[PDB]
């Protein structure tokens, strides 16, 4: 026979362990392969589609109306729209995407993000928007004057409705973390915000009061990982119909 | 480590890099 | 210039000498070098063929023993009238390498450390009258930083969807897993001199980079009609091991686990005014030879 | 002829004849950051000779009971010409350091300065179990004290700490000192205002002591910051 | 199947084992290595740096004052000034040392030793030293005719203000242990005196009291092995915020 | 004996005999 | 994985297992083996140098008078002088000798033996000795016309003063055994007798009485098997200061 | 088997047939 020993670790159950185990069923043939369309193999092809923002997660907002933000023309020069928070650990709007859905399932994230923003006004609607992204350390800016000063987009609404605002990777580290606090140096992403660049300006016709709607994907630079489950889902008793899966 | 005669018994195959994101980013003909 | 050192270095051996300009023995503190006087320069040396090897102070040696870096002890029983403040058949433990001092002044021996480290965890039992000991199941899942622990030793939250669990029994071998290299930076921290958030009111030298994660351990195990009292002991070793910039090591005793405050000891050595212990003058030898 | 030793940076210059051979810590020089090393994607600002130069902050005086001064590295410098503007105008950070320290006596005074720089030197406090606070550690310009320099103020020791790129003023053979320091971190940049890389100590080993005429003796400390980066652009704090 | 046996030591946790065990984080991808200075990859390299010896480790010596040695103009010829044990595991001045703290982690060791020593008087003192290294057998020299007779340097104080005495290995064995008996043939490695070869002669405007720093490091010769844990710190008790960890 | 699908999975890498000494002994310049 | 299963024998300690087993301290350097002189690598070795018997192992022979044989001038002729039983398992003459502490560690032995007869007279005496192996079978001879029918040399005293009786293996078995039975005929090896062939002869200032040595080695045909505990140490109680091992 | 990274680690080594009596069995020197 041959001497052996065992090791500490020997008759553990590991859950990520990755070993060959007993066929229940053998010689057994499986179902010949077909194509299906759609395949995933990676969870970052998921990843880079857009997805839309509940930039509007207020009450008073019920449902669909999170989905979108409403601007109308104002009478004061250099204003504030909406702002958005970054943190995709947090409850924000970008907790509900595909990028941030996916994400949660993991504790570390680096890459570049992108805001895509699709004017839903009428055709008459003119406008022009700034969309700024401010890197971290201070408090989120509040003007415009201080608010452009970071990486921005100017967007006037015409035959194309919709733009993009990249949010590049600017970090120290490789990797931020998702750690419960949002104002850590390894997580803070940083701020969002969007100002008047000149005004909404619609006809007597046009509806007064125009929509956006914002979309956020991933780069093709994104990168997750350290998985752990998402605290999106939870239970606290056994679901309905499970004892009769006993029955 | 794989001492069973079937084939599926194996451990789990980590080494799956295609990746096709253009079926979901740009699903469109033109 | 950097080469290959398997032996200590072999001596020489050396002459007479009487040379004007040259004075091998003076040396200059001030430029901050240590001095170059080799032994042939100082004294006549021999040959000496040194085959002593160097092997055992190599830094993956020095640093890769498997070191005590958690002791728990919790009451396994039917926790109905035990206060909350109490382990009810787990407990939770944030991972880190400062609550033991032979690891932590060992490991701050230097700024920064890459390693990957191995995590044994032994589990001992105790009858809480005599009646046997149980071959009961423990269940450590390993929960990063920051996120949902658990509440309950029946919660939901030990199904461990993502979370790596592992099941092991009293009577097998020490359950032992590998922890990678998960810092965020190409390096732990091993000193921050810095604060973790954005605000002024952050914790001082704590970086939660630096931090492996959290160890939520409990009994898979029902209660039986008596009691007993697990200790669950976790080993951690580093290896793979990359160190960088080496640091004084401490002298003055350790008093949290948060801060390098110090106190010192009320008498040398090791006092805050005395780290050696003291002798009754300068020119007194106190073990000498009668 | 290492006595002798002009260091030119930008339009600043030190001209010094009492000095030892200077210190490039841990055998490294400055230099900026490579694509392989890089993390951050946008295009960084690199101004150079508005920023590596010399900065030289308050003289320290000399004194009879002294127990030493420190420095933390860029927060000494973070409000102090363009360097202090690129730094609050922006998120991350890299740069090495250039540091020169000057004092000098008579031939009739004695003493000796560890001039040494510490990395990550995180403090301690004595004889309590809470932390020290934000402005314990982020002094700024002016620096701090050491309360127990025998200790290093963190319970290790000022005997080991030429473990750490030092050199030394002795009063009878030079009068100043010039560590060269790289970037010291674990991530390539850095937010400038929460983390200290490298801590400037100047301790009093053996006291200044004479019997000639009583002058004030200082201690002058120029820090030229060497191969600035900075990424992140925004408004300032 | 194979047919095996266990051996003796099977099952058994060593602590100084040697193997691979099971990932905790499969396909977990580490952060890319960045070159960071002062890289150790043997604790030899620390060894070999000089640092301050605790000559004044007496009474009425407070702190710093330990770390230097206090000479003046005397009016006898011969003198000693100071004297070092050197014992390396015993808490004499080589203990807080770079080479003392690092050699108790170990049990043997062997290879030169270098004591470097600092004059820090003015310019205008002038002195000859001698710093004598007695090789092990009686007591220690205690006059400068016996002191002088084993291993020595004269130092004069000029230009360069430091020389080193080389403390050479001279040991009928291999090694030398750090046990608990300093009187022992295994351990005791001898004596270092300093004597005025001269005196110290300064004018009238320089302090009359100068100092000396004694330094020392291990030379490339050097080795250590056996390894244990350091006597030099311990705890009888749970440090404070180690409950805090478990809550 | 390494099976484990990670590289850090491995045992002890105890084969780095590269010193450099003189990044602390001499790290003056000239 | 790969299956396996477990042998009878399997966790058992074998005090006689040659297994690698783990190392308590890993990287140490052994100190580098330096030349002493007088290596023994084969027990066989020490087992061919010869060493005294104690022949005269009677009451009132006190201490080192056991290790000689006091010869006299006799009246009568072909006398015997005395025997040497062969046994090396019993406690005889042959029993503290170095072949015959080596061969009570083992249990079967072969080979031939050496008797080596140092004269420790006078120069002025002289004599005839025959030195007589009888095989085994009967009794031990008791007359020199018995005795001399087997293997013998004949001694003059002269300028060499030493013979040699060789024994010779002379067995119907491979080897012998070390059994309680001295009487079996897988133990019982023979006898040795010595005689007067002539006298011993001497003047009147030589002493009247003289000595012999005698000395038993092992030749290189010798040979030693199956290993047992030696029958000539044991305790029955813990040595002195052997509980001090503990304090 | 010997699997581990030290050499004294071994299992003992029974194959040392050199033997050399002379050095007790004749030490003179002629």
């Amino acid at each position: 026979g041959v001497p052996t020993y065992l090791l500490p670790g020997s008759g553990q159950f590991l859950t990520t362990d990755d070993h060959s185990s007993a066929p229940v069923l053998p010689c057994f043939n499986p179902t010949p392969e077909m194509h299906i369309p759609g395949q995933v193999r990676n969870m970052l092809e998921v990843v880079q589609v857009e997805s839309m923002m509940e930039i509007n997660n207020t009450e008073s907002a019920v449902g669909m109306e999170r989905l979108k933000v409403d601007i109308s023309a104002l009478t004061d020069v250099d204003q504030l729209l909406f702002n958005i928070p970054l943190d995709i650990q947090l409850d924000g709007p970008l907790r509900n995407t595909l990028v941030g859905n996916i994400s949660r399932y993991y504790t570390h994230w680096s890459g570049s993000l992108e805001m895509t923003f699709m004017f839903c006004g009428s055709f008459m609607a003119t406008g022009k928007l700034i969309l700024c992204y401010t890197p971290p350390g201070g408090s989120c800016p509040t003007t415009r004057e201080t608010a452009m000063l970071g990486t921005h987009i100017v967007w006037d609404f015409g035959l194309q409705s919709s733009v993009t605002l990249i949010i590049p990777w600017i970090s120290g580290s490789h990797y931020r973390m998702f750690n419960n606090d949002a104002k850590s140096t390894n997580a803070n992403v940083g701020y969002v915000t969007c100002f008047m660049q000149t005004n909404l300006i619609v006809p007597s016709e046009s509806s007064d009061t125009c929509s956006l709607i914002g979309f956020i994907a991933a780069k093709d630079d994104f990168s997750l990982r350290l998985m752990r489950d998402s605290p999106d889902i939870g239970q606290i008793d056994h679901l309905h119909a499970a004892e009769a899966a006993y029955q | 480590i794989n001492f069973y005669k079937d084939s599926y018994a194996a451990s789990a195959s980590k080494q799956d890099f295609s990746q096709d994101p253009s079926k979901f980013t740009e699903p469109v003909v033109e | 210039i950097e080469s290959i050192i398997k032996t200590a270095t072999d001596t020489v051996k050396s002459e007479i000498n009487a040379e004007l300009g040259v004075v091998p023995s003076l040396n200059a503190v001030e430029t901050g070098a240590t001095s170059n006087t080799e032994p042939e320069e100082a004294i006549q040396t021999r040959t000496v063929i040194n085959q002593h090897g160097v092997s055992e102070t190599l830094v993956e040696n020095f640093l890769s023993r498997a070191a005590l870096v958690s002791k728990r002890s919790f009451e396994y029983k039917d926790h109905t009238s035990s206060a909350a403040q109490t382990d009810k058949n787990f407990f939770k433990w944030t991972i880190n390498t400062r609550s033991f001092v032979q690891l932590r002044r060992k490991l701050e021996l230097f700024t920064y450390l890459r390693f990957d480290a191995e995590i044994t965890i032994l589990t001992t039992v105790a009858v809480n009258t005599y009646m046997g000991l149980p071959n009961l199941t423990l269940q450590a899942m390993f929960v990063p930083t920051g996120a949902l622990t658990p509440e309950k030793q029946d919660s939901f939250h030990w199904q461990s969807g993502s979370n790596a669990s592992v099941f092991f029994k009293i009577s097998d071998p020490p359950a032992r897993m590998t922890i990678p290299f998960m810092c965020i930076n190409s390096a732990y921290s091993v000193f921050y001199d810095g604060f973790a958030g954005f605000e002024k009111s952050g914790l001082y030298g704590i970086n939660p980079a630096d931090t492996i994660g959290n160890l939520c351990v409990r009994i898979v195990n029902e209660h039986q009609p008596v009691g007993f009292t697990v200790t669950v002991r976790v080993y951690m070793k580093p290896k793979h091991i990359k160190a960088w910039a080496p640091r004084p090591p401490r002298t003055l005793p350790y008093m949290s686990i948060a801060n390098a405050n110090y106190k010192g000891k009320k008498r040398a050595p090791n006092a805050l005014n005395a780290i050696i212990g003291n002798r009754d003058s300068v020119k007194t030898m106190p073990h000498n030879i009668v | 002829s290492d006595r002798v030793l002009q260091l030119k940076l930008g339009n600043s210059a030190i001209v010094t004849q009492e000095a030892a051979n200077y210190c490039c810590a841990y055998g490294e020089w400055p230099n900026y950051l490579p694509d392989h090393e890089a993390v951050a994607i946008d295009k960084p600002t690199q101004p150079e000779t508005a920023t590596d130069r010399f900065y030289t902050l308050k003289s320290v005086k000399w004194e009879a009971g002294s127990t030493g001064w420190w420095w933390k590295l860029p927060d000494a410098l973070n409000n102090i010409g363009m360097f202090g503007q690129n730094v609050q105008h922006h998120y991350l950070y890299r740069s090495g350091f250039l540091i020169h320290v000057q004092c000098n006596a008579t031939r009739f005074h004695q003493g000796a300065l560890l001039v040494v720089a510490i990395p990550e030197h995180q403090r301690g406090a004595h004889n309590t179990n809470t932390s020290p606070g934000f402005d314990d550690i982020m002094k700024g310009e002016e620096g701090g004290t050491f309360n127990h320099p025998y200790v290093l103020d963190d319970g290790t020791s000022l005997a080991c700490a030429t473990i750490f790129p030092h050199q030394w003023i002795n009063l009878r053979t030079n009068n100043s000192a010039t560590i060269v320091l790289p970037w010291m971190n674990a991530a390539p940049m850095d937010f400038p205002l929460r983390h200290n890389q490298w801590t400037l100590a100047i301790i009093p080993v053996v006291p200044l002591g004479t019997r000639t005429m009583s002058s004030m003796v200082p201690i002058t400390v120029s820090i030229a910051p060497m191969c600035c980066e900075f990424n992140g652009l925004r408004h300032a704090i």
